[PDB]
């Protein structure tokens, strides 16, 4: 069960008793969509901080592990532990993360830690090439945008920060009505409340800057053409749902029709999927994926592909595209019947895992939209009540004639202008 | 000619020649495209045109 009190901070807790571990963190409202293109890379140096050796060694010794993730929309930092020892963990998020931060700010640990990050960014930006294809696909998509910036943070802005734009940005966004503190594991509500109330654990004031501009998608595409590379890597994707949309469960159970494949695992070759039948006969491709990602302001609907094919490129474009024109005519019943049981079964393992840190990320990121916390069995209904008119109608609305976002590297020399295929995403045939 | 002057044997092979040639001259652009695609068109730079190209 889910259980969120307001007293205090927002404190949320779902209790799992056959868990052997016990996480309890802060989850902030803020995101890299808070910062701007001159401080942009701040809440990374955030992390490596909290994440940095001395501050790890001292919660280390006590037996504790500090997880931290920076996203779009909220900050997680967590503390994970074994079940007795619960307690210590708030302890030392308030000595260390909250009370102080002089001693985090020095300028040895500073400078050390910039050298470290500016070297991890250094080495994404070059060999790491579907994700960043990704992250270019967000910054074509959403530009002049909150929502556009890397989160990482771009090479040329996090030389530029000193501990002046860190202390700033802890004033501005790490606030009370900001953040969430949320338990996960073998612990009990009421004994996290109260282990709360014994201390104070009070974070600032409140009132954090409000963005003048909404997130907005602009159709658009770059392009970053590398013929030293052995292969050609394209994200491609239109504008989804946000979270808190009546059509959040309708755009996962569409994306999940189509799947991902990876051609050299046998298994993956013979999938109901049909749009196999159309790449495998001339090898068109090595894997692809489908994605519909929801943030606070809008989303993405796409996929993602790799391919070795540098001759036959369009032709892969052209049949996913023509694969995803089917969804708003000629959708079959059966197609919906294997897509809900593949969501249910997709939605089970990632809401009903093992590990303590990921269900604490995704409560503290839900209850600082939602307010409340979906429960498992309420997700299934919903998903079982979709139907083919459903389907049909989301997808006129959200694919059909619409805009797109293009992000390509490596030997892109065969994909094709812009136009061409902005004009696949009609039949005109119908 | 046809005989020793303009007449009608000039005229009516004129007309019947006149239908032929059209019919070389387009099998002689079939012929002039072929050789145009081996390398392409050229460009007003007089560079080369390889590095962009749209379809
Ligand atoms: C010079 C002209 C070059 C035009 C090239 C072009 O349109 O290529 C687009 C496109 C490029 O091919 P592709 O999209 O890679 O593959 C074919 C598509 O899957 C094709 O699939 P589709 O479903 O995207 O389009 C199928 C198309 C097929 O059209 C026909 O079969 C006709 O159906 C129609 O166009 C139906 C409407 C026809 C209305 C005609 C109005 C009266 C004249 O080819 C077509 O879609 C063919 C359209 C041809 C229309 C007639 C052209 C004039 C004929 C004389
Ligand atoms: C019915 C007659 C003809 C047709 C349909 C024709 C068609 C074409 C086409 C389509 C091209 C490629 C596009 C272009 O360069 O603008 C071309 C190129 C060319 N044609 Fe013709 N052509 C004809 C007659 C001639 C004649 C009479 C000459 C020379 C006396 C000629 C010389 C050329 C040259 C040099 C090019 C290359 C131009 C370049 O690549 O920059 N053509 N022709």
């Amino acid at each position: 069960e889910v259980t969120q009190l307001s007293n205090g901070i927002v404190v949320a807790t779902e209790h799992n008793p056959s868990a052997h571990t016990a996480s309890v963190g802060v989850v902030f409202g803020s995101g890299a969509a808070n910062e701007n293109p001159y401080n942009n890379g701040v809440s990374n140096l955030w992390k490596n901080i909290f994440l940095s050796k001395e501050n790890s060694a001292v919660a280390a010794k006590e037996g504790l592990a500090l997880s931290s993730n920076i996203s779009r929309d909220f900050q997680s930092y967590i503390v994970s532990s074994l079940p007795g020892s619960t307690d210590k963990s708030l302890d030392f998020l308030n000595q260390s993360f909250i009370q102080q931060k002089a001693n985090l700010l020095s300028s040895s640990n500073f400078e050390a830690t910039k050298k470290s990050v500016l070297k991890q960014v250094q080495d994404f930006e070059e060999n790491d090439h579907p994700n960043r294809v990704l992250e270019h696909l967000h910054s074509t998509a959403f530009q002049n945008t909150p929502l556009s910036l890397p989160t990482r943070g771009t090479l040329e802005s996090l030389e530029n920060l000193v501990v002046a734009d860190l202390e700033s940005f802890a004033n501005n966004h790490f606030l009370n009505s900001n953040a969430v503190v949320v338990g996960t594991g073998n612990i009990k509500h009421e004994d996290l409340v109260n282990s709360i109330e014994s201390k104070n654990l009070s974070l600032q004031t409140g009132t954090k800057p409000v963005l003048k501009k909404k997130a907005a998608f602009l159709g658009s595409e770059v392009r970053l053409r590398d013929d030293t590379l052995p292969k050609a890597w394209i994200s491609l994707a239109v504008e989804g749902e946000p979270v808190n949309s009546p059509n959040y469960f309708v755009a996962k159970l569409a994306a999940q029709i189509f799947g991902s494949y990876n051609a050299f695992e046998p298994a993956s070759r013979l999938q109901g999927i049909k749009l196999l039948d159309n790449i495998q006969e001339y090898q068109l491709c090595d894997n692809f994926n489908h994605f519909s990602l929801s943030y606070k302001d809008s989303g993405l609907w796409g996929f993602s592909t790799a391919t070795r094919n540098v001759t036959m490129i369009d032709d892969l474009i052209h049949f996913t595209l023509k694969q995803w024109n089917r969804l708003t005519i000629s959708v079959t019943d059966t197609e919906v019947e294997r897509a809900k049981s593949l969501l249910k079964l997709q939605l089970g393992q990632l809401y009903e895992s093992g590990n303590p840190v990921n269900d604490a990320n995704l409560l503290g990121a839900e209850v600082l939209i939602k307010g409340s916390k979906l429960s498992l069995g309420e997700a299934f209904k919903k998903i079982d009540a979709i139907t083919v008119k459903d389907v049909k109608a989301w997808a006129g609305k959200r694919l059909w004639d619409q805009d797109i976002a293009i992000a390509g590297t490596g030997q892109i020399e065969g994909l094709l202008d812009y136009m061409r295929i902005r004009s696949d995403m009609s039949m005109m045939r119908w | 000619w046809g005989g020793f002057s303009v007449s009608n044997p000039t005229i009516q092979r004129f007309f019947a020649l006149h239908y032929l040639v059209p019919f070389i001259i387009a099998a002689m652009v079939i012929m002039h495209l072929m050789a145009l695609h081996i390398h392409g068109s050229s460009n007003p730079l007089g560079i080369t045109g390889n590095l962009d190209r749209i379809p």
